[PDB]
């Protein structure tokens, strides 16, 4: 049974060199963004007078079309600008800078992967993005900045041509995922290590990607708790580092010999933001 | 077809 230290050695010995990553909302709570399913703090537990008839409506079309203001309220709160990346994002960035990142798959819509300098080409934003928007009536595309001012101003963005509601290219429930998601067909077989960070893996088809790596490939989980197939049916090369994700990441960074470089990179980063 | 975003 492999250890965190084992995984560090595989990377240090260059035995593992094509890392794919999967992340969820757990990687953004340390930046101040509360998650979905944590008791008390999680958005699916606590939101009275978010004006939502029940919490899951936030990303449901029927409700959006009946009343889009709750969704744009979350947009106002999450607009790349008012939260910062944290050590978990900088670590991913550092994986890219050191030449280890095959691909980063995120369920998050906070944009903090891009804000931290990970290039779009290394990124699969599986649950969509605010980089762009689409009119819900006439399908004209707009750059995401064209709706920044409306959201700040508390207006519902509308199409200059047809007056329809314009919606960021966020994936709602029932909709399929962006075609970039199809990169998994290539990425997962090519990977020689899988990292899973800050997710409960309760959403599909994103969750199912845990199974798409070969059986000789280690799957490393850094998360408050055991989840998915590391919970119900472990493979022999699975590793769980349970606890706070930033602590799990800080241990790994230490076992890898990257502690000064990390804190360096923050500097040129959280400083220059 | 059956590849939509859903909770399991
Ligand atoms: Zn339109």
């Amino acid at each position: 049974k492999l250890s965190l230290q084992d995984v560090a050695e595989l990377i240090r010995a260059r035995a593992c060199q094509r890392v794919v990553v999967m992340v969820g909302a757990g990687i953004s709570t340390p930046s101040g963004i509360p998650d979905f399913r944590s008791p008390g703090s999680g958005l699916y537990s606590n939101l009275q007078q978010y004006d939502l008839p029940y919490p899951e409506a936030i990303f449901e079309l029927p409700f959006f079309f009946h009343n889009p203001k709750p969704f744009f309220t979350l947009a106002k709160e999450l607009y790349p600008g008012n939260y910062k990346p944290n050590v978990t994002h900088y670590f991913l960035r550092l994986l890219h800078d050191k030449g280890l990142l095959l691909r980063l798959y995120t369920q998050n819509i906070d944009g903090l992967e891009r804000v931290s300098g990970i290039p779009a080409s290394k990124l699969v934003e599986a649950h969509g993005t605010f980089a762009s928007a689409t009119c819900t009536v006439c399908q004209r595309p707009f750059p995401g900045e064209d709706i920044r001012a409306d959201v700040m101003a508390d207006r519902v963005p509308r199409c200059p041509v047809c007056t329809g509601v314009v919606k960021p290219d966020i994936v709602f429930f029932g909709e399929p995922l962006p075609q970039r998601f199809l990169l998994h067909v290539v990425d997962f077989p090519m990977a020689d290590l899988l990292l899973i960070l800050g997710t409960s893996l309760e959403v599909e088809p994103f969750a199912s990607l845990t199974e798409a790596v070969r059986s000789s490939v280690p799957r490393l989980l850094i998360n408050r708790d055991l989840v998915g197939p590391l919970a119900w049916h472990p493979r022999s090369r699975d590793v769980a580092q349970l606890g706070d994700v930033v602590h799990g990441v800080e241990s790994l960074v230490e076992l890898l010999g990257w502690t000064e470089e990390m804190r360096d990179l923050v500097q040129r980063e959280t400083g220059k933001l | 077809t059956r590849s939509g975003k859903v909770m399991r």
